[PDB]
């Protein structure tokens, strides 16, 4: 088990944002924070590159087209 | 529940054309009938014909060999 | 009409003239002289040709599974 | 080890898919398999001159999925 | 057949090693793993359309590995054993 | 697995290690090296001495109107290393001999 | 054997460049076998590095938090200097 997994894990019940390769960045309530690096969010705000927002009632990104994820700091400490 | 390995299985005992989109290439793809796949992707096309969106040209190329990992998406076609 | 899945057809295209093509666009025609299981392939008297123009022939030539895109009896 | 992705709540539900190289599809999910490789029963590509295709049902592989939207009520 | 230990062998040697991205590194190799990852300290790094600068530290992993050269004068005959 | 790589396409890099002769190794990155792999793997990494490493390249916009030229290059290297993972085809024909 | 090379910048605040050509500066506070990163106090600069920057030090810089570096995108990783008591 790694700690980047674990933390994608322990991150679930609150808002994170997620970027994937292409540039969208999608932030929301991690409800599902798979070993895979697949982020399944509910009601997220997805930003593309262009710099259009959009809000999906239930959002999945797989774990093969991730950049780069940020969550709350403060369950670390 | 309808997986995708089975309905590919069904796809290539019906011996129907069906056509195969590239991976991260979208302006061509391959159109054919598969008699068969692989456990790594790959499967053999019959009459396999190469299709490019962008110039509207066919270039067949007979019984072909695709990697699973240049197809991206299979969908059916009647023709 | 049976059904021929990749590896029988990889072993039964070896030793006759094929092609090889690549994702980058060009492709080597020549005598299948070997086949691996992770999709690489040898072969021997092998000639280049890039969008349908031949350039030259190499001989023998190793392509990787991960270069190659497909392969076409010729 | 081996677990395949989440699509038991996504299953029988209208989605929309993102495949590589720019591609939206939207379709029902009628099952999944451990390498990513799902069906999409009455599958309806969209492509990007606004147009919408439909191609029925298809398998969509793991490699080039880029993300999943509902577009049901989960 | 086993080139993993033959890179983890070669540390305090001073080499160079350009990436698939066009940047270039030269320093000494403090730290090799099995999986190509090259850990080294005080190197001179210059990239495509930039200048160089050096580094305390500067760890790549094997997968952004594209060719490392090391120095001529290095016993490749006598490292390749097992 | 010794049997599979002298009898696969492996071993026609085989006689480049084993006889000590030339072969062209070509990468995704345009770039050709000439000469023999002292080492190989089972994922395609190599290692060789006394390679030629030779491509091309454009002035990228020296005039500044996007006006620029092709123009080979190639340098020798003593010992040098090349991953699997860059390498994307490997051509053994007599030309090192 | 050892395995101390990634422990040495562990707890440390190193900036690190990934393969997009992103500068993440932050505590390396987690690490992985995949390469996957976690910064604490990250931020993320696009620009360029400000290294003694006489017109400006910070060009394009987003502070995240707690960020998650993916190990498939990195490149090439940088010491900044140790971490701090709190």
């Amino acid at each position: 088990i790694g700690v980047p997994i674990k933390v994608l894990h322990e991150a679930e019940g609150h808002i994170v944002t997620c970027e994937t390769n292409t540039g969208e960045v999608y932030r929301g309530k991690l409800i599902e924070a798979e070993d895979n690096m697949n982020c399944q969010m509910s009601n997220i705000t997805v930003t593309y590159r262009d710099g259009r927002v959009a809000q999906l009632e239930q959002v999945y990104i797989r774990g093969s087209k991730i950049r780069f994820l940020i969550l709350p700091d403060m369950l670390k400490n | 529940m309808v997986q995708p390995i089975n309905l590919i299985f069904r796809y290539l005992q019906n011996r129907s054309r069906i056509q195969v989109w590239l991976y991260e290439q979208v302006n061509m793809r391959i159109e054919g009938c598969i008699i068969g796949f692989d456990e790594y992707m790959n499967l053999v096309l019959d009459d396999a014909e190469e299709i490019h969106s962008k110039t509207k040209s066919r270039k067949q190329l007979g019984r072909i060999m695709l990697k699973g990992d240049n197809i991206t998406l299979l969908q059916s076609v009647s023709n | 009409s049976l059904p021929l899945n990749p590896k029988p057809f990889l072993n039964g295209l070896t030793g006759k003239p094929v092609m090889v093509k690549l994702k980058w666009g060009m492709e080597y025609k020549g005598y299948l002289v070997s086949v691996d299981g992770y999709m690489n392939m040898q072969l021997a008297n092998t000639e280049e040709y890039i969008d349908g123009a031949l350039s030259g022939h190499l001989g023998e030539v190793l392509i990787r599974c991960n270069n190659v895109l497909y392969i076409r009896g010729v | 080890k081996a677990h395949p992705p989440e699509l038991k709540k996504f299953m029988d539900k209208k989605l929309s898919l993102k495949l590589n190289g720019g591609r939206h599809v939207q379709g029902i999910l009628r099952g999944f398999d451990p390498f990513m490789n799902l069906v999409i029963d009455e599958c309806v590509e969209m492509a990007t001159s606004g147009q919408q295709n439909n191609i029925g049902m298809v398998v969509i592989r793991g490699n080039s999925i880029i993300m999943l939207e509902a577009l049901e009520r989960v | 057949m086993k080139l993993v230990r033959f890179l983890m062998k070669l540390s305090h040697e001073t080499v160079t090693i350009e990436l698939k991205n066009g940047t270039q590194v030269h320093g000494t190799i403090t730290g090799v793993d099995v999986s190509m990852n090259t850990h080294l300290k005080a190197v001179k790094m210059t990239l495509k359309n930039r200048e160089p600068v050096q580094l305390e530290t500067l760890s790549i992993r094997g997968n952004n590995i594209r060719y490392f050269i090391l120095p001529d004068s290095l016993p490749l005959d006598t490292l390749l054993v097992d | 697995e010794e049997e599979e790589f002298n009898t696969g396409p492996l071993s026609v890099l085989t006689q480049s290690v084993k006889n000590n002769t030339q072969v062209l190794i070509n990468c995704r990155n345009n770039k050709k090296l000439l000469g023999r792999v002292k080492a190989f793997d089972r994922h395609c990494n190599m290692v060789l001495e006394n390679v030629k490493e030779m491509w091309t390249e454009v002035p990228k916009s020296g005039k500044g109107k996007k006006k620029s030229k092709p123009v080979n290059k190639d340098r020798y290297i003593s010992k040098m290393f090349l991953r699997g993972d860059s390498v994307i085809v490997v051509l053994r024909n007599p030309l090192i001999a | 054997g050892k395995s101390s090379k990634m422990l040495q910048h562990i707890d440390y605040r190193m900036r690190c460049i990934l393969q997009d050509g992103r500068i993440f500066i932050g505590t390396f506070k987690a690490f992985d076998k995949h390469m996957n990163l976690i910064l604490c106090d990250c931020d993320e600069f696009r620009k360029i590095k400000p290294k003694n920057s006489k017109q400006a030090e910070r060009e394009e810089k987003r502070v995240l938090g707690l960020v998650l570096l993916r190990g498939e995108n990195l490149v090439s990783m940088t010491v900044e200097g140790p971490p701090p008591k709190d």
